[PDB]
């Protein structure tokens, strides 16, 4: 025995070991890593945008910024957040784990993955390059209503760049979803059945289905808008019904654009619960049924953004939305029943999950409150809905993304992040977020609609904005400890070679070496249930697992 | 011919106080940079542009 | 006997797991210190083109015999210099290889042994090993 | 794969039900009568799911049982040679660069640059297609 | 340069005082059958010449053929480049329109008059007094037709003779060595290919000349000191001088009744650029301490330092050239003129090190990839299930194989190697049909076996010898 | 300089041309009928309409700019076709 | 191995996305059609029925020839495949020249893109169809060039088949659009 | 307002909480074991390290020592 | 074709807006097109003959 091993692995590696490999790549894992890096960078850009926002909004009156710059500013903030961070991070986690989760040696179309990645990067660079224009980028908000987006108003070049960036990003997303669907449907492990795969795969495939259902309509809409702007095609003229038509189509596309960014991270939290709960998933087939029900009905509730227009039939869409509320509650009940009466250990990923369910609970309560038409007749366009979507979107995406990173960092790099810095980061982000985004209900229900550059000293709320600014500034510096921890642990830190650093893992992923070689596999175990690695590592526990599977 | 409205932000270069005449200045044309003639004047910005090298 | 968590696979590879709250090295040394010694080892091995190994176990037997028995575990025993330290019995030894002879090997063992021994009385061992490896690498000439 | 076909046909049925209900409910009790905008989208997404399920059923009805479709199968059953996969390559980044150039051209109205972008797109597509079919140089 | 009246055929230019040379140019453009075609061909050919010489110099610099045996060839090439650039500058100035007049006025007058010591003497000698002279245009015409073309032709003949006597280099290969040359003889191939290439280049010149309008002087006007506009940015092979003039900060020195203007720094920079071009081989040979003969070139990825310096130079030239096109950048793309000027100014300093480091890393990575593909067989892109549960690449060995089936490591000889299976003969040469109808099977089989035998015989003859 | 630019006169119509000169819009020098004769305006608009609406007798036009687009065209068309013909005629080894 | 073909499902979902793109186009067209009463087409417009039907017959004949090429394709014959694909390519080129001539005729008699809403929506609907037909011709050219440069493999047959039913989908959407426009009106 | 007496809150509120959390958390104990002491016996199992840099049993020397 | 177009083409200036010429602008493009196509076809024939015979 007495095997010879290095005291440490290579910190950075040999010189010039990243550039050409990145350029001429075919590996899905590093593509997902690049996705994550680009998402982090765009998150930083938008975050500094928002910090400039909240420091301008406080101290009533125009201190150092003009109105048109402010308008362009929330245009860019909303666009970057909605269509250049979450959508690429979805495909990032896809490329990271989905071929690994299924057990497939490789993706269906390796070329198409790099194609989509580079298309998205180029589209983001083109769209974000509107600040160099002396007239600036587009001035309308991300809603992009009918009459302000024609040639008559906003004739600057920013709108064209915005539209083309959106088009390129949508095409890249379509190609990525097609790749994911093909890889899932065609390739699979030989002993693998569709009724035995982790819930994350079901969520990602229904998400890709919704992608293919939704995105092309945006492409047609933006082609028509560009045709109107450059040729005067009279498509969206006020003399016609284009005012209602464009809104109908745009909302029909964009409401699934936020429903697509919830299911995969629901799957992420669903697969992160059992490893720390030491219990099987709760309501497996029920979870699949609820996911399917959400996916199908997530497309016929688009009109509930039309309450203020008063030209659509209210009760039908109200009833549809109240129906779509139930399956989310079913998912939540499954998650909470999974961890009931268990040996739960408090580490960074499950703490982030706890914050996730807290924030999502509050956001869902606000949303189910929002569904009332007469209530929206007073609370629409106020800060109440602003807090609504901020709560839901941030609480799911940021928290689940950081939890998944904390989870799967050893799988991709073979190193473990420090837990003290993670706990400090989680606490500081949580404190800042519930401190800066709690009071806007009080500011919102009373008169203060969204997207205002100024107000008057006669009205109150001269201190609520101050509290919001304090909390936002606190949240702004909370990201730095995470960056320092990641940068330190990428080269230094604890090195793990034994499989499954978080013991009692599942989802077939913990049966291979922590540094995954090319094609990701050298051996395959038996497939008998949804926890194959767990049975492999503890073969003496099969009889007990099969015996008490229906106690209830 | 400058607008008679402002007539208050001029500088009257140290040795040429009386050279100007009301709404008249009569500047030369050969630019001192390379000698390219400059004929690009904006009335609102009071800026003279040299087309050869901006 | 396949410690809980370690299971033999179909091939010769062994898959092992660990409780999340624990590590997989259990080395009672500072991280930066181990990084520094590894850097010194690598930057000396690349220059000298000779494998160098460090052993910190006990040799409660004939030290020369045990040390020469261990050298077989080197990937290339023919060209390698092994330094072994036994803290319990205070044994410091250095051994040679077949190919690494006449390249300053003889003129390096006494100096490195003296340096390590002199650096071992103040309570530290890692800096002593670093100094010994540096002086022997300087003594060793390519050939 | 039959499970996937069943799911797709269920989605098609749900889309058809939603489309017909919306159409009949918008025919009456509407200020503007037929909406004529969302009805088309619902109808054709239902048609999409219908044709996809039909293609899957046609594939299913003329195919044998694969090991992954048979529970209890062993690993050596799937032993064999899989499809061809492209190793390290760099054409897609050039294709994406050409596409970005074309997008920039169609952004700001410059017909010469859009023509150049179209030509570059054609060249990049040609390079992508022939990357694994050009033989040795004839010399 | 005596003023005359047009009274020709172009109605929008009738009855305007104008120079005689511009009238002659208009006559050539409009009143002679096909004259405009010929002059457009001439201008397009001059641009072709400039681009071709630039590309050839770049390829020579990359291949590293400038070593001890052929240094004088490099010096002659530098002289050729400088003289050709000056001749091209004198080219577009004879039809003294607003564009040419403005360009020559600015460049020549400002640079010559800005000389610190001599200054006015050179300008007065060249122009015969003040800037607008009656002898300037005839002198420029004579210099453009007689002295520079003859000197250029003689020097080109000298360069061709030198490359004829000293045998041409060759890339490393299977049957290539530092004491022999591999190629083809003259009679059956070499001259015929040269003639075909000449015909093809004349064809592309004629086509693109007939399609693209160039220098529409009639749209312009006769040169006068009082007319000026955004018309700037002369021909693109001396555009770097204009960009350097644009981006330079305004530093000036004032001592006793004297003043040195900013453009003197531009003159110093262009003179140093002129000096460095022929002096590079001496610097390299006295820096690296190499005094060995070489008949074999090196592939670009082998030498990182020289490639990095080349990237340095080309990036500097590109950023300087694009800076001078600032106005069109701000026009076509709505960008601030001052912002673009500042971007160019800062980039001239900050961009070079970034691209230098990036290309150094790129060359190192290329060398690493070549070593990796040398170590193992080239990837076939095929995976196997391995019923025990593994996945393998199934490398195709390029030569000797050990007892284990893993090919033994080869050695690098500076020779290119295929990176794709289809590059080597695996499966090709489909049926003998032309486009719709197949041929007899015996004929196709005979053609296939004959081609395989011929290629194998050629490869064996090259490898053995 | 600094943002605003000079628009192309292609979409300009003669009445608006004369009126715009006489009006003095933003960044444009205002012109009085006293300093410029009416015949001068007629000649100016006649020349403007003739110059742009007349077919260029030199083939395809290249934007009316200087030689920078000409050099771009040389680099993108002449170079590409020339190197393609060189590769077709020559061989790689 | 690989009882199904991943190229098949990939092309199926890609055509599904394009079908939703045409769904969006149909949504643009049908909107505001009822907003005009009586003669909702502008009088300065009159569709030529004598020229629209021939191009539809051309396209359906091309689709049938493409199906014949497929039938030649599943068996070991490449030359008949090339002949059928060349016939289909020529037929589609004739079609393309057909709508180009129709385009030239239409604008010459009033209605243009900036003229009327009906003209704009009709032009927008037909332009994407024409562009996709041109893309299909490009795909034909690329595929036929690929056939003659190497050996025959099932991958080539898969590419031919997927291009074939992409063309069939193009034919179906074209006939649907024709029925919408020239018949229902 | 831009007054310093009210900008003090915006400046110092994050720093005080950051300091409190730092002294509460970072001051705790990490899982890294302490440095091995020479007086303490070598309870750790025997360990060896190899450079594994050069890519490609007989004894020709020896040494000894007792500190 | 080049010989014919050189002999019998209207090359005298008549360009204006009163009459639609549409032909005077097509002299130099036609000359260049014919010349380039002729000599390029010659070069293509030469290179093909060399490479196949
Ligand atoms: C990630 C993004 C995200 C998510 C997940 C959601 C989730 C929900 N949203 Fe939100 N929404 C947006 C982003 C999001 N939304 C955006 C960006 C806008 C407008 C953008 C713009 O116009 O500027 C918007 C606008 C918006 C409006 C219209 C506001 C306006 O235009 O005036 C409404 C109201 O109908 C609404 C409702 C809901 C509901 C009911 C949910 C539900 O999914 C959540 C409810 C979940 C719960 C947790 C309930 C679970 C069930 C139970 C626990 C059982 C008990 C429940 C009851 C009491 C019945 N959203
Ligand atoms: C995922 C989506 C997402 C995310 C993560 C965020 C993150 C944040 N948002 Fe944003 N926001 C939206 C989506 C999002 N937002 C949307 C959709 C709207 C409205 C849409 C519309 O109306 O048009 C909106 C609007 C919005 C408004 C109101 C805009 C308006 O009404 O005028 C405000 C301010 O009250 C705000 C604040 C914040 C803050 C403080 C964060 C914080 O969470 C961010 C913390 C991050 C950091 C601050 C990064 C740190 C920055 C630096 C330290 C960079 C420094 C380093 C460099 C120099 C490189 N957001
Ligand atoms: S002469 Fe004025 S900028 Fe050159």
């Amino acid at each position: 025995e007495l095997e010879a091993i290095r005291p440490y692995p290579a910190r950075t590696g040999p010189k010039g070991s990243l550039v050409y490999k990145l350029i001429t790549t075919t590996d899905h894992k590093m593509i997902g890593i690049m996705y994550c890096v680009a998402c982090i960078s765009f998150f930083f850009i938008g975050g500094l945008l928002a910090l400039l926002m909240r420091t301008e909004l406080a101290a009533p009156g125009l201190q150092f910024l003009s109105n048109e710059q402010f308008n362009q500013l929330f245009t860019m903030h909303g666009t970057i957040m909605l269509l250049f961070y979450a959508t690429p991070i979805v495909f990032g986690f896809a490329n990271l784990v989905l071929p690994l989760q299924i057990g497939a040696p490789d993706v269906a179309f390796p070329r198409l993955n790099a194609f989509s990645f580079w298309l998205f990067v180029f589209g983001a660079t083109i769209g974000a390059a509107g600040f160099i224009t002396p007239g600036g980028a587009a001035d309308f908000g991300w809603t992009a209503y009918t009459p302000l987006t024609d040639a008559i108003h906003s004739p600057g070049a920013g709108g064209d760049l915005w539209i083309m960036g959106l088009i390129v990003a949508g095409l890249g997303t379509i190609l990525g979803a097609v790749n994911m669907i093909t890889t899932v449907v065609c390739m699979r492990a030989p002993g693998m059945t569709m009724f035995r795969m982790p819930i994350f795969t079901w969520n990602i495939m229904v998400t890709s289905i919704l992608i293919l259902i939704a995105f092309p309509l945006l492409t047609a809409a933006l082609f028509g808008l560009a045709a109107d702007r450059h040729l005067g095609a009279h498509i969206y003229d006020a003399a016609n019904g284009g005012v209602l038509l464009w809104q109908h189509l745009f909302w029909f596309f964009g409401h699934p654009e936020v429903y697509i960014i919830a299911l995969p991270f629901f799957g992420i939290v669903s697969e992160i619960f059992p490893v720390f709960s030491r219990k099987p998933i709760f309501g497996y087939t029920t979870l699949v049924y609820a996911t399917l029900s959400i996916a199908a009905l997530s497309v016929a509730v688009w009109a509930h953004h039309m309450f203020a227009t008063g030209a659509v039939l209210l009760p039908f869409f109200s009833f549809m939305t109240y129906l779509i509320a139930v399956p989310t509650g079913i998912k939540f009940f499954n998650w909470i029943g999974t961890m009931w009466k268990g040996q739960l250990t408090f580490e960074t990923p499950m703490l982030f999950s706890v914050g996730f369910m807290v924030t999502f609970l509050l956001g869902g309560l606000t949303g189910v409150l929002l569904a009332s038409p007469p209530l929206d007749f007073h609370v629409t366009d106020s800060y109440f809905v602003v807090a609504h979507f901020h709560y839901v979107l941030f609480g799911t995406i940021v928290f689940a993304t950081f939890a998944g990173i904390y989870f799967w960092f050893p799988k991709m790099t073979g190193r473990l992040l420090d837990e003290r810095l993670g706990k400090l980061h989680f606490w500081l982000t949580f404190i800042g977020f519930h401190t800066t985004f709690l009071v806007q209900h009080w500011l919102g229900d009373e008169g203060m609609p969204r997207r205002y550059a100024d107000y008057l000293p006669t009205d109150g709320f001269q201190g609520l904005n101050v509290v919001s600014t304090i909390g936002a500034f606190i949240l702004g510096a909370s990201m730095f400890p995470f960056v320092w921890n990641v940068f330190k642990s990428w080269r230094y830190g604890e090195v793990v070679t034994v499989d499954d650093p978080w013991g009692y893992g599942n989802s077939l992923e913990w049966a291979t070496s922590c540094p995954p070689p090319r094609h990701n596999f050298t051996e395959l175990p038996r497939i008998r249930s949804e926890r194959p690695a767990f049975e492999l590592h503890y073969p003496h526990m099969v009889e007990r697992l099969r015996a008490e599977a229906h106690v209830g | 011919r400058i607008k008679p409205s402002d007539l208050g932000r001029v500088v009257k270069r140290k040795g040429q106080e009386s050279f100007n005449f009301g709404e008249f200045f009569a500047f030369t044309k050969v630019c001192s940079h390379l000698g390219c003639p400059s004929s690009l004047y904006e009335q609102q910005s009071y800026r003279i542009l040299c087309p050869c090298h901006q | 006997e396949l410690p809980p968590g370690w299971v033999l696979t179909t091939s010769g590879r062994i898959s092992g797991v660990t409780e999340p709250g624990e590590l997989s090295v259990h080395y009672p040394f500072p991280i930066a210190d181990l990084v520094a010694l590894d850097d010194a080892l690598t930057y000396s091995s690349r220059a000298c083109q000779v494998r160098f190994a460090i052993y910190l176990g006990d040799l409660g037997r004939d030290t020369a015999a045990r040390a020469r028995e261990i050298l077989g575990k080197v990937p290339t025993p023919d060209n390698a210099v092994l330094l072994a330290v036994s803290p319990n019995q205070c044994a410091i030894e250095v051994v040679y290889g077949s190919q690494v002879r006449g390249r300053g090997a003889e003129s390096a063992a006494p100096l490195g042994v003296a340096a390590a021994s002199s650096a071992f009385e103040q309570g530290e061992l890692v800096d002593g090993l670093i100094s010994a490896i540096r002086v022997l690498s300087a003594g060793i000439a390519p050939g | 794969m039959h499970i996937e076909a069943r799911l797709f046909e269920f989605v098609a049925a749900f889309f058809v039900v939603t489309a017909v209900l919306y159409g009949v409910l918008t025919s009456m009790f509407a200020t503007g009568g037929v909406e004529w905008a969302g009805t088309t989208a619902l109808a054709l997404t239902g048609g999409m799911a219908l044709i996809v399920a039909t293609f899957f059923r046609f594939v299913a009805r003329r195919l044998d049982s694969r090991p992954e479709d048979y529970e209890g199968a062993e690993i050596s059953d799937g032993a064999g040679e899989l499809g061809f996969f492209s190793p390290h390559s760099w054409w897609p980044i050039m294709v994406a660069l050409s596409g970005s150039v074309a997008a920039v051209g169609i952004a700001l109205w410059l017909p010469w640059l859009i023509a150049a972008g179209v030509a570059f797109i054609l060249a990049s597509a040609a390079g992508l297609v022939f990357e694994y079919y050009v033989g040795p140089e004839k010399h | 340069m005596v003023d005359v009246t047009y009274n020709g055929v172009y109605q929008p230019l009738r009855g305007v005082e104008m120079s005689r040379a511009y009238q002659s140019a208009l006559d050539i453009s409009f009143e002679v059958r096909g004259g405009l075609f010929v002059r457009q061909i001439h201008h397009w050919a001059a641009l072709m010449f400039a681009a071709a010489i630039m590309v050839h110099l770049a390829r020579i610099f990359f291949t590293g053929a400038f070593r001890r045996p052929r240094e004088t060839n490099w010096v002659i090439g530098s002289l050729l480049l400088i003289l050709a650039m000056f001749e091209g500058y004198f080219g577009y100035s004879l039809p003294d329109d607003l564009l040419s007049g403005l360009g020559l006025r600015a460049a020549l007058s400002s640079i010559t008059l800005g000389m610190p010591v001599i200054g006015t003497w050179l300008h007065w000698a060249l122009f015969g007094g003040d800037f607008p002279g009656t002898i300037l245009i005839p002198r420029l015409y004579a210099l453009h037709i007689l002295l520079l073309p003859g000197i250029i032709l003689a020097l080109i003949g000298l360069h061709l003779a030198l490359v004829w006597f000293q045998k041409h280099t060759q890339f490393p290969g299977p049957g290539r060595t530092e004491h022999n040359v591999v190629g083809v003889r003259v009679m059956p191939v070499f001259a015929f290919k040269s003639g075909a290439f000449f015909a093809a280049i004349v064809g592309v010149l004629g086509l693109m000349g007939g399609l693209l309008q160039i220098n529409p002087i009639w749209n312009l006007g006769p040169y006068k000191p009082s007319q000026v506009s955004a018309g700037s940015q002369p021909d693109f092979y001396m555009m770097w001088t204009e960009g350097l003039a644009r981006i330079w900060p305004p530093w000036e020195f004032y001592f006793w009744h004297h003043t040195i203007p900013a453009p003197v720094w531009v003159a110093v920079i262009m003179g140093l650029v002129f000096v460095l071009l022929p002096a590079y081989p001496f610097l390299e040979k006295r820096f690296t301490g190499d005094y060995a003969h070489h008949n074999l070139l090196q592939r670009p990825r082998d030498v990182p330092v020289r490639t990095a310096i080349g990237a340095m130079a080309i990036a500097f030239y590109m950023v300087l050239t694009l800076a001078a096109m600032n106005d069109i950048i701000a026009l076509k793309f709505h960008i601030s003129l001052n912002a673009t000027t500042w971007i160019g100014r800062i980039g001239m300093v900050i961009l070079p090190p970034f691209v230098y480091f990036i290309t150094y890393r790129w060359c190192i990575g290329l060398q690493r990839s070549d070593r990796s593909v040398l170590e193992h067989g080239v990837e076939t892109g095929i995976i196997k299930r391995l019923p025990h549960g593994a996945y393998i690449e199934l490398h195709q060995p390029l030569g000797p194989v050990d007892e284990h089936g893993h090919p033994i490591p080869l050695q690098y000889q500076g020779a290119p190697l295929p990176k794709r299976m289809n590059k080597l003969g695996s499966a090709g040469s489909p049926g003998s049909g032309s486009f719709l109808f197949a041929d007899s099977a015996a004929e196709d089989a005979a053609l296939r076996e004959a081609g395989h035998a011929a290629e194998q015989r050629a490869l064996a003859a090259l490898r053995e010898h | 300089s600094s943002g605003k630019y000079a628009p192309d006169l292609a979409p300009a119509n003669e009445q608006q041309i004369l009126t715009a000169m006489l009006t003095g819009p933003q960044n444009m020098p205002k012109f009085s009928n006293r300093q410029l004769s009416f015949e001068a305006k007629k000649d100016i608009i006649a020349y403007v309409k003739v110059a742009t609406e007349a077919r260029q007798p030199g083939g395809y036009l290249l934007g009316g700019f200087g030689p920078a687009p000409e050099g771009m065209a040389m680099w993108i068309i002449g170079m590409v076709a020339a190197i393609g013909l060189a590769l077709w005629i020559g061989a790689r080894s | 191995l690989n009882r199904p073909n991943m190229v098949s499902v990939g092309t199926i979902v890609w055509l599904s996305s394009e079908l939703m793109f045409f769904a969006g186009l149909f949504a643009f067209y049908f909107s505001a059609r009822a907003q005009a009463g009586g003669n909702w087409p502008p009088p300065p417009t009159e569709l030529n029925l004598y020229q629209a039907v021939p191009v539809t017959l051309v396209l359906i004949a091309s689709s049938f020839t493409c199906q014949m090429g497929v039938f030649a394709a599943e068996r070991g014959d490449i030359f008949g495949l090339r002949r059928w694909y060349v016939i289909t390519f020529l037929m589609g080129l004739f079609f393309v020249l057909g709508q180009a001539y129709e385009y030239r005729n239409l604008m010459s008699h009033g209605t243009s893109i900036p003229s009327s809403a009906y003209g704009s929506v009709f032009y927008l609907a037909t332009g994407f169809h024409g562009l996709h037909v041109t893309g299909g011709l490009i795909a034909f050219i690329f595929l036929l060039v690929r056939t003659g440069m190497s050996k025959f493999t099932p991958a080539q047959a898969t590419a031919s088949i997927v291009v074939s039913y992409y063309w069939h989908f193009v034919d179906i959407v074209w006939i649907a659009l024709f029925t919408v426009i020239y018949f229902i009106r | 307002m831009s007054a310093m007496e009210i900008h003090l809150f915006f400046v110092g509120i994050p720093l005080l909480l950051v300091v409190v959390l730092s002294v509460l958390i970072w001051s705790r104990k990490g899982p890294h074991p302490a440095t091995y002491k020479l007086s303490e016996p070598w309870t750790h199992p025997p360990i060896l390290w190899a450079a594994t840099d050069v890519v490609g049993f007989t004894v020709g020397g020896g040494a000894s020592g007792t500190w | 074709a080049l010989l014919l177009i050189f002999l019998f083409w209207p090359w005298e200036f008549k360009a204006a807006d009163g009459e639609s010429d549409f032909i005077y602008s097509l002299t130099t493009p036609l000359y260049g097109l014919t010349f380039g196509l002729s000599i390029l076809s010659i070069a293509i024939g030469a290179v093909l003959y060399q490479k196949r015979f």
